[PDB]
């Protein structure tokens, strides 16, 4: 009965999962963290990743 | 080169500054990472193809 509200909350949390596992997508870039390609990607060449 | 000899490098430590600082090589190009990053990094393995 009560999913009127949780269902709601699940669509919250749903979403934030959503959002933090778009951190670990590379979307073409190299690696998917910025401090791997800071630490071995010279600025000029990192800047595009 | 159809034979290209493959050599692996692991549990040691390789100061890369002799090797980019060298004026004997015509050409260093390095994919994927810094020629002066390299002192600055821990890899697993290395492959070193000749």
């Amino acid at each position: 009965a009560l999913g009127k509200l949780q269902d709601v909350v699940n669509q919250n949390a749903q979403a934030l999962n959503t959002l933090v596992k778009q951190l670990s997508s590379n979307f073409g870039a190299i690696s998917s963290v910025l401090n791997d390609i800071l630490s071995r990607l010279d600025p000029p060449e990192a800047e595009v990743q | 080169v159809y034979a290209w000899n493959r050599k692996r490098i692991s549990n040691c430590v390789a100061d890369y500054s002799v090797l980019y600082n060298s004026a004997s090589f015509s050409t260093f190009k390095c994919y994927g990472v810094s020629p002066t990053k390299l002192n600055d990094l821990c890899f697993t393995n290395v492959y070193a193809d000749s």
